[PDB]
């Protein structure tokens, strides 16, 4: 029928010619092959670690109007946030291996979830996990589980942050939903946050005086806002 | 080539979603095991009269010996009985 | 068991001449069937194009009066709702891609809901998906729960306008419904609307400063009617 010679003749008529094989021998094959894969497993790495961090970014509830969001586009009028920033800025720095919880409080349209989500980005880049939420949420959550991913999260990621903690005006159940959260997240010696816009004696009575004493460890921050509304110049860019 | 239809089995529709899936249909697996080419189907206008995708079936491919899987779009003409290309959009 | 011509013999008893196949091989045959599968699949897609439109239409839950309602049919009589029309038409023109969010508020029998409806309409027509609803809907909607797609529906939508919010003075809960909502929107980047009877005032202990604060984004777009009635002229054609 046919054979070797008849086999590669037959071979070369399919294509231009001066095509020659470059291996002739058999260990320079397995030595190239092992060459080629310890390339390619290299950007395989990358790559994969980098479909990681996309998900942990898609992860956190961080809505868009807070996404392209970071310290930098924030724009100062006084000390009185200036202090914050010189603030915000060390907390990110001083975050590794601590036990440094804060809160904000004050007046609407003062910067407070956009600060929470520059935080949030910087410490992604850190590589390390966050999430915020509303707390109508985690309602939500505990209403669906007669339908668990989430409430593992809440009581293992590094950072967590609350927003609209203030209503809810139904209460016997925030106060105590926040109570075991706390707990489980300052027993294993990790920090958390809130976001409101009252008063700390206006939050005791909803937040019984236990609660903020978990948040009074290391070197606190607290923060009260005194600054005035942004709405009229933003535009959703 | 060979072609051979199957059937499935229903513990697929309570799921409330209801595309198939490798691990629906239940003759022992003899033959998810054996083949080389698979081809379910699915057809919105089956299990809902208002979904909007009247007219249109799907070929969710499962299983492929000598290449990759994906998923198809095709119409259905009942009443002259043939498939035909869809020409539009992606899915 | 039939000889070839003495089938088609068998055959020439049924029609009569003039009557002649066309196909003459099949491959062409395959060419025909591939044109009429091109032809009769973009048709198809026309049609499904139609009923996702009207899916659409009869989701937004608008009472009849207020379909057949444009800007058009609306006698204009003086300058206090001209400024009205010069707002809402450059509303829709600036709707795209924008957080242009509204409000009304005034008497009734002064054209809110028709052009609320009316904007409605011409957005559907842009392609869009819209809602409007009854506070009491809502209501029914979150005691349904508790017997998930239209309570969903309330953030996963572009626009929504909101009716009859001073009614109901069986209040406290009104207000942390509508706070919950507006927030998941206006941090989401997407508009909103409101309709009422009163004045802004009356309006903010209703809807404490902060909805207001997610409301006044952008060039927010207040407004405020002083007509009198129209229903003693209307007749409903
Ligand atoms: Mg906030
Ligand atoms: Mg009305």
């Amino acid at each position: 029928m046919k054979n070797v010679g008849d086999l590669m003749q037959r071979l070369q008529k399919m294509m231009p010619a001066h095509i020659k094989p470059a291996f002739k021998t058999g260990e320079e094959l397995l030595a190239w092959q092992k060459e080629q894969g310890a390339i390619r497993s290299a950007a395989l790495e990358r790559e994969n670690r980098a479909m990681k961090m996309q998900r942990t970014f898609n992860r956190s509830g961080i809505r868009p109007l807070h996404q392209n969001c970071s310290f930098e586009n924030y724009r100062v009028e006084c000390e009185g946030q200036m202090n914050a920033l010189s603030k915000a800025r060390q907390y990110v720095e001083e975050f590794d291996g601590n036990i440094a919880s804060f809160i904000f409080s004050g007046k609407p349209g003062t910067g407070k979830n956009h600060l929470a989500a520059a935080i949030c980005n910087e410490l992604l880049l850190r590589g390390k996990s966050v999430l915020i939420i509303t707390v109508a949420d985690i309602m939500s959550a505990m209403k669906d589980t007669f339908r668990e991913q989430l409430l593992n999260d809440l009581s293992n990621v590094d950072l967590l942050v609350i927003d609209e903690i203030g209503v809810q005006t139904e209460s016997k159940y925030e106060k105590v939903i926040i109570n075991q959260i706390v707990d489980r997240r300052s027993s294993s010696k990790r920090p958390t946050g809130m976001l409101t816009n009252s008063n700390m004696e206006e939050m005791t009575k909803l937040l019984g005086e236990r609660v903020m004493d978990r948040m009074r460890l290391g070197n606190s921050l607290w923060v009260i806002f005194n600054w005035d509304s942004y709405r009229s110049r933003v535009t959703g860019k | 080539p060979v072609v051979a239809l199957s059937q499935l089995n229903r513990s697929l529709e309570q799921r409330a979603d209801k595309r198939p899936v490798n691990s629906d249909l239940r003759e022992s697996g003899s033959i998810e095991q054996d083949a080389d080419l698979i081809m379910f189907i699915y057809r919105d206008e089956v299990y809902h009269e208002n979904s909007d995708l009247k007219g249109i079936a799907e070929i969710i491919i499962g299983k492929q010996r000598n290449g990759p899987i994906g998923t198809v779009r095709l119409t259905f003409n009942g009443q002259w009985s043939r498939f035909d290309n869809y020409a539009g959009p992606q899915y």
